[PDB]
C-alpha cells in the first residue's frame, strides 16, 4: 500500500524514500516513458537495412 | 515449424493438460484434428527424454561455470 | 603484504627471517590443534574419508553429485592394498551419459 | 568488436582502476628521488641534445612527454 | 515477444496502451508543488546532484 | 577547404567539397545565404562557380 | 556475328555490350530487384527501411517513402536507373504513388520475361500493353467520382484522402490528429498551390502527438538589442533593403580629399544618409520591420530608439511567408508610404519551444501561410514525419486542384484489371496473353498489399475478383481485420490524378525497358 | 485453416534481432553509471581529447 | 539471430552460411541453370553441345547426351550437384531419359519457387507433389501396353 518506498543507499535497504528527501519532478519520468516508448515503436517498424 | 501460432497453441495445449489430467496432449504437427498423441501413436523412448534433459543440464552447467577464456588470438593461417 | 615495507628500504633478510618464524609457528599450531580420533574403528573412519572427499569435491562441476562420487572414491581407495598405486585405479572416460551413470566396477 | 559496436578499445572494472593507479605511481616514482634536502637533481635531454638540470617537480613533469590521461592529471596538478 | 510469434505491430500498439496507462499511473502518484516552497527545490537539486 | 576566395572586402566567398558555396561577411560574421564546388570567381553583386545573383539568390546562367 | 563475339575486337579496353538474351536478363533482373526492394513497404502494414550512408558523414535515414529509398542507393543496373528516375518523376508530379508505380513496373517486367520465355515477340507484348493501358485508363476515368460542389462532402473527401495517404507512414499512430493537421494546413492556403507557403519546423524532444499547427506563424529569427520584445496590434513592414553600410551603387565612386576633417564630414554624411533612410521607413507608421538582408548596429539602434522591432536576415522564403500570412508588401523603396500595404497581426511575442526561442505571430490578417511544428523522440522520427506530412500535403493540394477521386484499397486496381480482362477476352492472338499478363500485374499490386499484412492474399484477391466481375465496383481490401468490404463506407479514398499517373508512368517505363535488346557500356573513368 | 502465411523471408527477423541486440548492448554499457552509487566513465577521442 | 548475423563470429575463415531465402534462391538458381543448359537438346529437333575442356590436353567433345553434358562440367552449386548426380544415376539405371529427368526436375523446382513466392509452406508443396506422383505413376502404369507374347 505504500508508494513512496524505494532504494535507500544510506540505510542499505528499503525505506520510505521521502525521508531521505529523494524527489524528482514528474516531467522527467513522464518524458522518459514517452520518448522511450516512441523510440521503441519506431524501431519495431523497421525490417530492412540498405547500404547507401 | 508446422505453421501454427506458437504461443497460442502451446498455451491451449497446456491448459487442456491442466484441466483434464492427460499428459499425452501435444502439438498437432500433422493437423490430424486431435491433440491426443496416444491416439496419434507418437511414441518416444523414456531413455531418450531422460538423456536429453540430463545432457542438456550438464552441458548448460559447464557453459555457465566458465568465466574466463584465453585464446592465442594469433589468427594464424 | 610485504611490498610496502620493501618500498621503504627494509632489508629482505629481516622479512625472510620473519616469514620463517611465522611459518614455523603456524605449522606447529596446525599440528597442535588438528583434530584426530584414536579409536581405530572402520565406520567412523569411512565417514571421515567420505567427508574429506566431499569437501575436496565441493568445488568442481561434479559438486552436485559429490556424495555419490565421494562414496565411490572411498570404496576405490579402500580396495587398494598397501601402497595405493594410482595406476591400480583405472579411469575410463566414455562419451555420452549422465554423471549419475558413472560406475565403479569391483 | 562484440555487440557494443564501438570503434575503439574498452577497459572496465578492476583493470582500468589498476591502470590508473599504475600511471599515477609511475608519475610519483619519477619525482620521488627529488624530495627533501638529501634529494638529487635530474637531467632532461630534449631529443636534440638540449640539457635541463632541475629538481623542481613542476619543471620535470611539464618537460616530460606523458600520454596516459590519469598521469596527465597529476602533471597538471 | 517476437520469438513467441507476435507481430511487431501488435507489440507497438500494446506498448502504446501500456505507455498511456503508465502516464496515468505516474500522474496519479505525483503531488503538486509551489515555487515558493524552497525546501522542495533544494531537495530536487540535491537528488539531481547525488549521482555526479 | 578548397575555395576561400576573399572578395568588395565586405563579403567572403568560401567553398569546399560540400558542394554548396556559402556567402559570409566579415563584420557581422553571419552566413548571408548558402547557394545550393572548386571555383568561386566573382564578377570580372554576382559571381560564377553557374552564375549566381546576390539580389535573387538563384542561378541565373548555366553553361 | 556479334559485335563482341567476333575474331576482331571492336571496342576500347573496358567497353562491353550485351546482346538480346543477356540484355533482357540484365534488365529484368535489375528491375525485379528494385521492385522487390521497394515493395514490402507498401500498404497500411508496410515497414520501414534503414539507409546507412557509407560517406564521411555516415548519415542515417529511416523512411517508408519509395522515392527516398530509391534515390539514396548506389545503382549500376541501367534498367534500375530507369525505374529510379520513374519514381523520382512520379514524386515530382504528385506526392504519393512512388512505391506503387515502381512495384507495378517491376511486376509488368516480370510478366514480360515470362511472355518472352513463352516465345512471344516483345512488339506484340508492347501492343497488347498499350491496348490494356488504354482500356484500364478509360475504366478508371469512368470510375472517378467528384465532390467539388459540396463543401462538406469535399471536406470529408479531404479527410479520407489524407488518412489513406498517412496510413502507411509512421504517422499512422496518430493518423486522426495528423489528418486534421494536414487538412487544416492545406485549406489555409485558400486554393493556392504554393506548398512552400507551409513551413515545417522540426524541434527535437517531446512526443509525436505534441505536433501542432500554429494558429498564426512562427519565425526562427531574432529581434534587435534595444527593440521591444512584444507588440500588440502590430503594423508590419516587410522590406528587402540594404540596412547594412549600403554603399551607393556607383562602384566607380571613391572619396578623395586632402584632409581628415573632410573624411570625418563624409562619414557623418553617410551616417546621416542612413538616419534619413530609417526616418523614411518610420514615416510609414509601423511597429515591426522585417528585412530580408542584415541590419547593422546603427539602424538597429535607431529602430530601438524608435520602439520598433527590427527582425533581420529573414530570407526570401521568410519574407514571402510573412507577406502571405500578414498581407504586407515586400518593399525596397520608401519614398511613397501611401502606396505600400502594411501587414497586420494581433500580437507578436517570443515563444519557448524546446530550448530554442522563436518569434510568434498571432491573430494574423490573411494567414495564407502555415507553420507546422514537429516534435519527436529522434532526428530520424522527425525526418520521417516531415516526409509523411510532405506527401499528405502534396496529395491534398493535388486533390484541391482536381477534385476527382477514386477508391483505394485495391479497388481501382481490381476495376482496371477487370476492364483489361474483359478486353482481352475479346482479342485474338497473343495480344490476349499480353493483356492477361497486364491484368495479372494489376492484381499483383493489392496482392502485395495483402502480403505485407500477413493475410491470406490468394483468398482475398479471389474474392475481390469475383466481386468486381459480379458488379460490386466498390469492393476493396479491409485491412482492419483482413476481409473485403465497401470502400465507400469505409472511407478509403485517393486522388484520381495520383492513380492515373501511377498507371501511366508504370506502363511507359515498362514499354521503354521492354523495347531494349542490347546494352552497350562505354569504358568508365575509374 | 491449417498453416498460415509461410513468411519465406527471414531477413526482417534478423534485422529486428540485430537492432535489439545493439540497443541492449548500449543499455548494458551505460547501466553501470546510474544512481547515486554510479561511477563515471573516461572517454578518449581520436583527437586525443579526454572527458570524464 | 543467425550464425552469420551475430555480433560474435562463429565460423572458421572462409566458411559461410546461407539462411532460408538465400538458400532457396541459390538452390533454385542452380537448378534452373542446369535445366536451361541441358534442355534445347531434347526431342527430335534437339541440337548438340560442344564440351571444350580447359585441361592441358583440352579434350574436345560434341554430344547430345544429357548425362555426359552434366558430368563433364565444373559444378559448384550444391543443388546443381544434386541434379548432376540424379542424371548420372538415371543413366546408370537406364540408357535414356537423362535430359528428360533433369528438365522435369528443373521445371518442378521452378514451380516450387513460384509457389514459395506465393506464400506456401514447402511441406504442403511436398505433400501435394507426393499425391501427384502417386496419381501420375498409377496413370502411367494403367496406360502401359505389353506385346511380349507376340514375336
Ligand atoms: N487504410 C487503407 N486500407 C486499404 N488500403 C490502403 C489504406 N491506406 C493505403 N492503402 C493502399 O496502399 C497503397 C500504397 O500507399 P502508400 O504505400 O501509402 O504510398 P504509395 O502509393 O507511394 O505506395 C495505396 O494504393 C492504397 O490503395
Ligand atoms: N519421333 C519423335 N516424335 C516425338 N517425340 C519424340 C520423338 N523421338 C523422341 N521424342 C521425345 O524426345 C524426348 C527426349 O528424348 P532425347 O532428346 O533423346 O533425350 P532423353 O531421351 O535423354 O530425354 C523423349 O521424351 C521422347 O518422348
Ligand atoms: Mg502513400
Amino acid at each position: 500500500g505504500e508508494k513512496t518506498a524505494g532504494i535507500n543507499v544510506r540505510k542499505g535497504g528499503i525505506s520510505n524514500i521521502l525521508e531521505e528527501l529523494v524527489v524528482q519532478p514528474l516531467l522527467v519520468s513522464v518524458s522518459a516513458l514517452t520518448l522511450a516508448t516512441e523510440t521503441v515503436r519506431s524501431i519495431l517498424k523497421i525490417d530492412d537495412v540498405v547500404n547507401t | 515449424n508446422s505453421g501454427m501460432n506458437p504461443i497460442q497453441t502451446m498455451t491451449e495445449v497446456r491448459a487442456r493438460q491442466v484441466k483434464e489430467m492427460n499428459p499425452a496432449l501435444g502439438i498437432d504437427c500433422l493437423h490430424k484434428g486431435t491433440n491426443d498423441m496416444k491416439q496419434q501413436h507418437v511414441i518416444e523412448t523414456l531413455i531418450g527424454k531422460k538423456q536429453q534433459i540430463s545432457l542438456a543440464t550438464q552441458m548448460v552447467r559447464m557453459i555457465l561455470k566458465i568465466d574466463d577464456i584465453r585464446k592465442p588470438g594469433e589468427s594464424e593461417e | 603484504q610485504v611490498k610496502p615495507y620493501v618500498e621503504e628500504g627494509l632489508h629482505p633478510q629481516i622479512i625472510i627471517r620473519a616469514f620463517r618464524t611465522a611459518t614455523q609457528l603456524a605449522v606447529n599450531k596446525i599440528k597442535e590443534i588438528a583434530v584426530t580420533v584414536k579409536k581405530a574403528d572402520k565406520v567412523e573412519q569411512r565417514k571421515l574419508l567420505e567427508k574429506c572427499a566431499m569437501t575436496a569435491l565441493s568445488s568442481k562441476l561434479i559438486s552436485q553429485q559429490k556424495a555419490f562420487f565421494a562414496k565411490m572414491v572411498v570404496d576405490a581407495v579402500m580396495m587398494l592394498d598397501d601402497l595405493l598405486q594410482l595406476k591400480m585405479i583405472g579411469i575410463k572416460k566414455v562419451q555420452g551419459g549422465a554423471l549419475e551413470d558413472s560406475q565403479l566396477v569391483a | 568488436e562484440g555487440p557494443l559496436s564501438v570503434f575503439g578499445d574498452r577497459s572496465t572494472g578492476e583493470t582500468i582502476r589498476s591502470q590508473n593507479v599504475m600511471a599515477a605511481a609511475s608519475i610519483a616514482n619519477i619525482v620521488k628521488s627529488s624530495l627533501g634536502p638529501v634529494g638529487l637533481d635530474k637531467m632532461l635531454v630534449d631529443d636534440i641534445g638540449d640539457v635541463t638540470i632541475t629538481n623542481d617537480g613542476a619543471t620535470i613533469l611539464k618537460l616530460l612527454e606523458v600520454e596516459h590521461p590519469a598521469a596527465k592529471v597529476l602533471c597538471e596538478l | 515477444l517476437l520469438q513467441k510469434g507476435i507481430h511487431p505491430t501488435i507489440i507497438s500498439e500494446s506498448f502504446q496502451k501500456a505507455l498511456e496507462k503508465g502516464i496515468e499511473i505516474l500522474t496519479d502518484m505525483s503531488r503538486p508543488v509551489e515555487l515558493s516552497d524552497r525546501e522542495t527545490l533544494l531537495n530536487s537539486a540535491t537528488t539531481s546532484l547525488n549521482s555526479k | 577547404l578548397s575555395a576561400c576566395s576573399f572578395t568588395s572586402d565586405m563579403q567572403i566567398l568560401t567553398a569546399s567539397g560540400d558542394g554548396t558555396c556559402a556567402l559570409w561577411d566579415v563584420e557581422s560574421g553571419q552566413l548571408l545565404q548558402s547557394f545550393h564546388v572548386l571555383c568561386l570567381d566573382l564578377a570580372p553583386n554576382t559571381f560564377v562557380s553557374m552564375v549566381w545573383d546576390m539580389r535573387s539568390g538563384q542561378c541565373v546562367q548555366a553553361f | 556475328a556479334s559485335l563482341s563475339l567476333a575474331p576482331v575486337n571492336i571496342f576500347k579496353a573496358g567497353a562491353d555490350e550485351e546482346r538480346a538474351e543477356t540484355a533482357r536478363l540484365t534488365s529484368f533482373i535489375g528491375a525485379i530487384a528494385i521492385g522487390d526492394l521497394v515493395k514490402s513497404t507498401l500498404g497500411p502494414k508496410g515497414m520501414d527501411k534503414i539507409l546507412l550512408s557509407s560517406g564521411r558523414d555516415a548519415s542515417l535515414m529511416v523512411t517508408n517513402d519509395g522515392a527516398t529509398i530509391l534515390k539514396n542507393i548506389g545503382v549500376d543496373n541501367p534498367a534500375a536507373k530507369v525505374l529510379v528516375d520513374m519514381s523520382r518523376v512520379q514524386d515530382d508530379e504528385v506526392g504519393d504513388g512512388t512505391t506503387s508505380v515502381t512495384v507495378l513496373a517491376a511486376e509488368l517486367l516480370r510478366e514480360a520475361e515470362s511472355l518472352i520465355a513463352k516465345k512471344i515477340h516483345p512488339q506484340t507484348i508492347i501492343a497488347g500493353w498499350r491496348e490494356a493501358t488504354k482500356a484500364a485508363r478509360e475504366a478508371l476515368l469512368s470510375s472517378a467520382v467528384d465532390h467539388g460542389s459540396d463543401e462538406v462532402k469535399f471536406r470529408q473527401d479531404l479527410m479520407n484522402i489524407a488518412g489513406t495517404t498517412l496510413s502507411s507512414k509512421l504517422l499512422t499512430h496518430h493518423k486522426d490528429h495528423f489528418t486534421k493537421l494536414a487538412v487544416e494546413a492545406v485549406l489555409r492556403l485558400k486554393g493556392s498551390g504554393n506548398l512552400e507557403a507551409i513551413h515545417i519546423i522540426k524541434k527535437l524532444g517531446g512526443s509525436l502527438a505534441d505536433s501542432y499547427l500554429d494558429e498564426g506563424f512562427l519565425l526562427d529569427k531574432k529581434i534587435g538589442v534595444n527593440q521591444p520584445k512584444r507588440i500588440e496590434n502590430a503594423k508590419i513592414l516587410i522590406a528587402n533593403t540594404g540596412m547594412d553600410t549600403d554603399k551607393i551603387k556607383i562602384f566607380g565612386s571613391r572619396v578623395r580629399v586632402d584632409s581628415t576633417a573632410k573624411v570625418a564630414e563624409i562619414e557623418h554624411a553617410e551616417k546621416e544618409k542612413m538616419k534619413e533612410k530609417v526616418e523614411r521607413i518610420l514615416k510609414h507608421g509601423i511597429n515591426c520591420f522585417i528585412n530580408r538582408q542584415l541590419i547593422y548596429n546603427y539602424p538597429e539602434q535607431l529602430f530601438g530608439a524608435a520602439g520598433v522591432m527590427a527582425i533581420e536576415h529573414a530570407d526570401f522564403a521568410g519574407v514571402e511567408r510573412l507577406a502571405l500570412v500578414t498581407g504586407g508588401e515586400i518593399a525596397s523603396t520608401f519614398d511613397h508610404p501611401e502606396l505600400v500595404k502594411l501587414g497586420s497581426c494581433k500580437l507578436i511575442e517570443e515563444v519557448m519551444i524546446g530550448e530554442d526561442k522563436l518569434i510568434h505571430f498571432s491573430g494574423v490578417a490573411l494567414g495564407e501561410a502555415c507553420t507546422i511544428v514537429l516534435r519527436g523522440a529522434t532526428q530520424q522520427i522527425l525526418d520521417e514525419a516531415e516526409r509523411s506530412l510532405h506527401d499528405a500535403l502534396c496529395v491534398l493540394a493535388q486533390t484541391v486542384k482536381d477534385s476527382r477521386t477514386v477508391y483505394g484499397g485495391g479497388c481501382s486496381e481490381m476495376l482496371m484489371a477487370h476492364a483489361v480482362t474483359q478486353l482481352a477476352n475479346r482479342t485474338p492472338g497473343k495480344e490476349a496473353v499480353a493483356m492477361e499478363s497486364y491484368a495479372k500485374a494489376l492484381r499483383m499490386l493489392p496482392t502485395i498489399i495483402a502480403d505485407n499484412a500477413g493475410y491470406d492474399s490468394a483468398d482475398l484477391v479471389a474474392q475481390l475478383r469475383a466481386a468486381h466481375s459480379e458488379g460490386n465496383t466498390t469492393a476493396g481490401l479491409d485491412m482492419r481485420e483482413g476481409t473485403i468490404g465497401d470502400m465507400a463506407i469505409l472511407g478509403i479514398t485517393e486522388s484520381f490524378q495520383v492513380k492515373r499517373q501511377v498507371l501511366l508512368s508504370a506502363a511507359e517505363a515498362a514499354e521503354v525497358i521492354l523495347r531494349v535488346d542490347n546494352i552497350i557500356k562505354a569504358a568508365p573513368r575509374k | 485453416r491449417g498453416k498460415g502465411a509461410y513468411q519465406d523471408r527471414d531477413k526482417p527477423a534478423q534485422i529486428r534481432f540485430s537492432n535489439i541486440s545493439a540497443a541492449k548492448a548500449v543499455a548494458d554499457a551505460i547501466r553501470t553509471s546510474l544512481g547515486p552509487k554510479g561511477m563515471d566513465k573516461m572517454i578518449q577521442d581520436g583527437k586525443g581529447d579526454v572527458t570524464i
